[PDB]
């Protein structure tokens, strides 16, 4: 497989591949870092802007991963419940059947919502480890 | 037993004073406006729709507006918009040739215009036609006897003339800080601007700032909250000027107010001269009104104020500016596209223990921020111009007499372009976070 | 409460927030990033200098995190000794009373001292933890 | 021992010293925010460009590091056996005797292969991982 | 090596254009010499000594 060949996946089978999408996230800076000494100077500033907000968009997906209890792994578990309030669907037939495309239109309304509840689930969590390690 | 472990917290809440390059924001709706028009219109990233404040509680924090960055990347930023305003506009260079003159031809009440004549190129390089315009008094000198003239700048640059689509009107401009940076305001109405203010609220962007231009009274800016303010940094030198800010406004009126026509002579190939063609009326001297009954009264509260500083039987009185160019003697501001100077000697001699009508002067060729080589010719404005506006407040010089000391003499100051906008950046402060650091506690890492 | 609202708190209440700081240090990146066409470019330069500014100040502080034990946590105990000489308060006072602010200057001088010690007992901690998996 | 100070030793003693390379990574940046106000703005151009490159490494480095086991350890043990192919150097002569410049030539080749078998021992672990969690 | 004009020579200004002047070469104010430079002829013959070795 290539880059974002499991697109049209059901969801289940794409989960084995997210290191595709991760790697190709940032290191496509390839293409801009290739390479005139300073005139035509505009050209060298529509790359270069674009060079910062690709490094922004990956730092940013990292930072909010790393307020979680998540930073450095492709798949996590945690520790907040499914309100099926942000999805009625069972859990077979998402794993099943749907494709990642599919499924981030179905649960889109909510995401704002979820971040929040990990957010705060973590923090307390590691003020009650800390409350541990006071005596361990 | 307690024994101590050091143990680190990150998104500490605390931060240290910095400079910063802050950046600008503009009004979403004039965002709309065609570019380049007055103040980076197009160029300036839009507002966010809140400025998004929160009281900080218990927190008191150092205040100091003479020392405050924060005014120099503003001056700085305004020198460089007016510069990048004007390097697409025609530079004047061909009308710096000699002036046939005569005095001005229907009624006047003194002969301040000039009517002069001279050889100006046509588009075809090989054909230049004899024409025609008015020009104030100032804006030409006599090389001589005979009478040949040229224009007062000819001898040390060549102008641009300002393009006539661009307006100079001092839109609103919030300042924002960058993250890992933010703004504090202090909130204390009896703030002085220097010391510990003990209600602060971070923001991430300023209010709406606007770029006005005058010397002797501050026109348009913020009110005081509940009486006249009067600041300094240090009282008892002379050479730094007070600053004073009214609670209430005081309105003044502006006006030209003759009928003035434009007229376009084609120098070159795609570049046109807006010379000064005639005027349709009599002519009457530019002038400002203010009321009276408010003057009087607001000195009142300003006297109330110095009484404080300078103690309560003191002798205070005002007096007009001393001597000097037009353009430090002067209340020296832009009306409408238009440059007025006017003669401030009509307010300023009090002493203490209807409307005020001030005449004006006018110039076509200007240099504000006084470089050596860059000047704008401003081009005339058609028809009769007038505004109306709020002193804000006003900049004082405390004369240094070795005198009797029962008595102190205040002179309306001319100051530096800065107080324009000092007048707003005294409330606010820039700080960098520091959101890293360590403390005990009795906890061990796990091995 | 809002962003730096707990700055006025003792230390003690204000270890709950820290999820707020740390985001808005660099997600405000949100007003820059919002917004002609290339003229007045010197505007763009003003922005892009803050840019790479605000992403470098990040970047260092998960640097230095990282080379002590605590990459992508907001809390962490450690195992270095609160020498009394940092600071003769008891552990009491300062979580109880003092502001954030105020610690910060009274432990300034000997904070670049504090770093060296985390660092060093950190990386002999993770090659002692080589020479025990090399057998475990 | 200064910055790359110990870069002729035996790889052996060179590995208590890796936090010495680490830190001027990134930091070293410290020289060119140090800077006029506009004009001669391509010697702006000139740091700006090198800095966006030297944070464009670090975080490619980082990245790399963190689609393995190892983000934010600077020693890791993993599980991918060696082949002897990579190198018939015997354990001992290798820690003992070469330099760290030494080995990067004598390995030089294969490094291509090794990176690619620690990822997908990875991302396949990660699964194995929640497979577990699912039922506990 | 030392070397000199070494002439007494003047600047002038002409003032071509509004803000724009141009530097003259006005007049020579003593009588005029060649320049020159001198370098020490023993240093040199040894050093062209130590070259060749
Ligand atoms: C702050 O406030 C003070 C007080 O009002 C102002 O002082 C006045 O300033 C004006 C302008 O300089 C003075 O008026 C001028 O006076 C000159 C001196 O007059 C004497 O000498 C001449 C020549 O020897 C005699 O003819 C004359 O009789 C006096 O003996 C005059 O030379 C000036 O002449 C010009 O104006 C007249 C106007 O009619 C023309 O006819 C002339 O051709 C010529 O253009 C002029 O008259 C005035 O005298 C001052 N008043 C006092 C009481 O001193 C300050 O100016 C003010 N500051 C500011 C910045 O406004
Ligand atoms: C202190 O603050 C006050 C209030 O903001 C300022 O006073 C205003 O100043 C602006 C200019 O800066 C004045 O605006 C001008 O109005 C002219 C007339 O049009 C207006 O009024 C008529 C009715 O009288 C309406 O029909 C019309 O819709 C407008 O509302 C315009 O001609 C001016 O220029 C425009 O037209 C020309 C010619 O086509 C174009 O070249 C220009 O680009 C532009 O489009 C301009 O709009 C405003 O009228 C003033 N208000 C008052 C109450 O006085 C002060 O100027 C300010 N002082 C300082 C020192 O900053
Ligand atoms: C595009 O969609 C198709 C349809 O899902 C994917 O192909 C494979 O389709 C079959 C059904 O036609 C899926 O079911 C399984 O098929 C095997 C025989 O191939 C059978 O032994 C099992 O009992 C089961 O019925 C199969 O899961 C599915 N393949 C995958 C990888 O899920 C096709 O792969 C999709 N394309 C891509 C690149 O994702
Ligand atoms: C503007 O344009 C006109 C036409 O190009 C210039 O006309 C000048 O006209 C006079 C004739 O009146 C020419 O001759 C001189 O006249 C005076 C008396 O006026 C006389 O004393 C002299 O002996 C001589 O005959 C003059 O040469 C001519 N000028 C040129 C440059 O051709 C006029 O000078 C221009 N004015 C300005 C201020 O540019
Ligand atoms: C460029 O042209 C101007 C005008 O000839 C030269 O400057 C000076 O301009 C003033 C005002 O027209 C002349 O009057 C004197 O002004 C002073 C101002 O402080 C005042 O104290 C005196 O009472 C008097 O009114 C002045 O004679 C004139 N010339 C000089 C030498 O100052 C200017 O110097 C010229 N610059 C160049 C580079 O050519
Ligand atoms: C604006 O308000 C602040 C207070 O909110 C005023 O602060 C003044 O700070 C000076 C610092 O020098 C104090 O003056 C003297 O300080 C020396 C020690 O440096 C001390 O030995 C003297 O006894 C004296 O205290 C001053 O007391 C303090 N307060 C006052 C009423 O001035 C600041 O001066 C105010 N400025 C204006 C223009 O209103
Ligand atoms: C400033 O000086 C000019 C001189 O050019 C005045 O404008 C008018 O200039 C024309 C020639 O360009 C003059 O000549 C002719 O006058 C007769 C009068 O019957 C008229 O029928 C022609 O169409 C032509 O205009 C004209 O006399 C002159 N006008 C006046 C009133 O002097 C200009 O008016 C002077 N003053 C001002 C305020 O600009
Ligand atoms: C700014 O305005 C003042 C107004 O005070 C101008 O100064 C002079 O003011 C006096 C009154 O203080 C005027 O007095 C009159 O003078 C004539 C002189 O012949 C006399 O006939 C009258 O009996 C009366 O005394 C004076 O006119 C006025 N001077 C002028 C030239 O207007 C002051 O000049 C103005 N500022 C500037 C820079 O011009
Ligand atoms: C402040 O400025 C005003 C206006 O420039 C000065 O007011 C004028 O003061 C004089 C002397 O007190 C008044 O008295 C006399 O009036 C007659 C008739 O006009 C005149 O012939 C005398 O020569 C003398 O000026 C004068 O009426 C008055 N002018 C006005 C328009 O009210 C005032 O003196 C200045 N100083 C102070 C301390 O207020
Ligand atoms: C600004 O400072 C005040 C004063 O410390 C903070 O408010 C709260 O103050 C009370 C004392 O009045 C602290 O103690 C608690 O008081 C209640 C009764 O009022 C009592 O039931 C509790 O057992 C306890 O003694 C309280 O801890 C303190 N709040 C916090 C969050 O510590 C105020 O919070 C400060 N501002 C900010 C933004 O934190
Ligand atoms: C540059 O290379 C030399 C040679 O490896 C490094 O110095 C030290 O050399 C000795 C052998 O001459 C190494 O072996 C040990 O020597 C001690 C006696 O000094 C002995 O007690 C031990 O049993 C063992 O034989 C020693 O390991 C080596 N030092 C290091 C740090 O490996 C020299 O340090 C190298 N320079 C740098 C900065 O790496
Ligand atoms: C404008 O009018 C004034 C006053 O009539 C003129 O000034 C006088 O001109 C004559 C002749 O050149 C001189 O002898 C006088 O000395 C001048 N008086 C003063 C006070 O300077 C002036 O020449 C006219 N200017 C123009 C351009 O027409
Ligand atoms: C300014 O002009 C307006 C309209 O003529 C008028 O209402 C106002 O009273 C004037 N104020 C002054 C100070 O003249
Ligand atoms: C000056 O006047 C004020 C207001 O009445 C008063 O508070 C102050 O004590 C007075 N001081 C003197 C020395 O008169
Ligand atoms: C100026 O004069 C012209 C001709 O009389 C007229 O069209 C115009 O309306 C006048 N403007 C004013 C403000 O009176
Ligand atoms: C002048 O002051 C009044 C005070 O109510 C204010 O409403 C107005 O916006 C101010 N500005 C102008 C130009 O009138
Ligand atoms: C150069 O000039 C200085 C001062 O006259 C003199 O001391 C030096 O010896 C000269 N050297 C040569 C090579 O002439």
């Amino acid at each position: 497989l290539g880059f974002l060949g499991a697109a049209g996946s059901t969801m289940g089978a794409a989960s084995m591949t997210l290191t595709v999408q991760a790697r190709n996230l940032l290191s496509g800076i390839v293409q801009q870092q290739s390479n005139h000494l300073l005139k035509l100077t505009v050209w060298g500033i529509k790359q270069l802007q674009a060079r910062v907000l690709a490094v922004e968009r990956y730092l940013r997906d990292q930072q909010l991963l790393g307020i979680w209890g998540c930073s450095g792994k492709l798949i996590c578990c945690t520790n907040v419940p499914w309100n099926s309030s942000w999805s009625n669907r069972n859990l077979s037939e998402i794993w099943d059947n749907m494709t990642w495309l599919q499924w981030d239109k179905e649960i889109s309304n909510y995401t704002q919502i979820i971040y929040g509840l990990l957010e705060e689930s973590q923090n307390q969590q590691e003020k009650n480890e800390q409350d541990l390690l006071a005596l361990d | 037993a307690e024994n101590l472990w050091v143990t680190v917290y990150y998104g500490v809440p605390v931060w240290k004073d910095a400079e910063t390059t802050l950046f600008c924001a503009s009004d979403a709706k004039a965002y709309e406006t065609e570019k380049h028009n007055v103040w980076a219109t197009h160029a300036c990233v839009p507002t966010d729709p809140n400025p998004q404040e929160i009281h900080l509680e218990n927190v008191t924090e150092e205040f100091n507006m003479w020392k405050n960055n924060m005014v120099e990347q503003m001056h700085t930023d305004i020198i460089s918009l007016w510069d990048q305003s004007l390097k697409p506009c025609v530079k004047l260079t061909p009308l710096c040739v000699t002036l046939q003159c005569t005095n001005v031809t229907n009624n006047i009440t003194r002969g301040e215009l000039k009517n002069c004549s001279f050889n100006m190129t046509t588009e075809l390089r090989d054909k230049k036609q004899k024409v025609y315009s008015l020009f104030y008094r100032l804006d030409v000198v006599q090389i001589n006897s005979n009478k040949e003239y040229r224009l007062i700048n000819c001898n040390t640059s060549a102008c641009t003339q300002a393009c006539p689509k661009v307006s100079f009107e001092p839109i609103p401009i919030h300042y924002c800080a960058p993250a890992g940076f933010a703004i504090l305001k202090c909130k204390d109405k009896k703030f002085n601007g220097t010391g510990p203010c003990p209600s602060v609220s971070t923001v991430q962007c300023t209010h709406g700032i606007k770029p006005v231009v005058s010397t002797q009274l501050l026109l348009n800016g913020s009110l005081a909250e509940e009486e006249v303010m009067i600041r300094s940094e240090n009282i008892t030198n002379n050479a730094k000027n007070i600053l004073v800010q009214f609670n209430t406004p005081v309105q003044i009126n502006c006006t030209r107010p003759n009928n003035n026509t434009r007229k376009s002579i084609r120098i070159g190939p795609g570049q046109a001269f807006y010379a000064t063609g005639d005027i349709i009326g009599d002519i009457r001297q530019a002038h400002c009104n203010v009321s009276k009954a408010t003057w009087n009264e607001t000195l009142g509260k300003v006297v109330k104020q110095l009484r404080k500083h300078f103690g309560n039987n003191t002798i205070i009185r005002f007096a007009n500016s001393s001597g000097g160019d037009l353009e430090v003697t002067t209340h020296s501001f832009n009306c409408g596209g238009e440059f007025f100077y006017c003669n401030t000697s009509g307010l300023f001699n009090s002493t203490w223990i209807d409307s005020i009508t001030l005449p004006c002067r006018i110039k076509q060729i200007i240099n504000m921020w006084q470089r050596i080589g860059q000047c704008m010719y401003a081009p005339p404005i058609q028809g009769v111009i007038r505004c109306v506006s709020n002193i804000t407040g006003l900049i004082l010089t405390r004369d240094g007499g070795s005198t009797n000391s029962t008595t102190e003499t205040f002179r309306p100051g001319g100051g530096d372009m800065r107080d324009n906008w000092r007048s707003e950046l005294y409330k606010y402060k820039v700080v960098k976070i520091e959101p890293l650091g360590v403390a005990p506690t009795r906890c061990k890492r796990r091995v």
